[PDB]
């Protein structure tokens, strides 16, 4: 049973490491996702990389 | 006179275009360095999938770790 | 231990109910946020 | 759908409120689920006892 306790302690360490790492990683992923769906949620399609460059022509007209 | 209104409206359009470009650049530099700014919806979908992975991973880890801790309690009583 | 089962089942019911109501209202709010920033993100 | 007019003219501020709600959503549901799961295992232990 003391052998079992030793191996179980090792496994507890592994679980704790894994849960901590995964929660941090996916939390940063969540923050990036929220920034995207806040600042540019298909606003890129409104931009459409048009590069109008026509204000100069309107000023000439 | 029509061209005056056209000019004002187009100036606001340029304003919005620069806003979008600046925000795109700042995010693509914060995460990634140049990160498919042309079409970034797919990354939003994958990140939502990774949030689902978050829920799955956290629940599985918690329940398993605590269940084996209860097994440790049984071993302790033994 | 059967009495303990009874009290534990009550507590489980309370947490399940609380989580259900909480997630329903909070999910409705989240969906409202998504509609805002999808249909009218300073559009 | 939510509210009746509820300052739709410039509704940016509401999104931040909903962001606080969104974070609290994760916290509340995670903690509640973990608690009920803990007592599910405790119930299994009592059943086995």
């Amino acid at each position: 049973l003391r052998q079992r306790h030793t191996e179980l302690e090792r496994e507890v360490s592994r679980f704790e490491d894994q849960t901590q790492q995964q929660r941090q990683q996916y939390a940063q992923a969540k923050e990036s996702l929220t920034t995207l769906n806040r600042l540019i949620p298909q606003v890129t399609l409104l931009l459409d990389e048009t590069l109008i460059d026509r204000v100069e022509e309107v000023r000439e007209e | 006179q029509p061209l005056r209104m056209r000019l004002s409206e187009l100036e606001q359009r340029l304003n919005n275009q620069q806003n979008a470009e600046r925000l795109l650049s700042e995010f693509c530099k914060r995460q990634g360095r140049q990160y498919q700014a042309e079409d970034l919806e797919a990354l939003q979908n994958e990140l939502e999938a990774r949030q689902e992975a978050l829920s799955l991973s956290v629940n599985e880890g918690g329940e398993r770790r605590m269940e084996m801790r209860q097994e440790l309690e049984q071993l302790k009583q033994k």
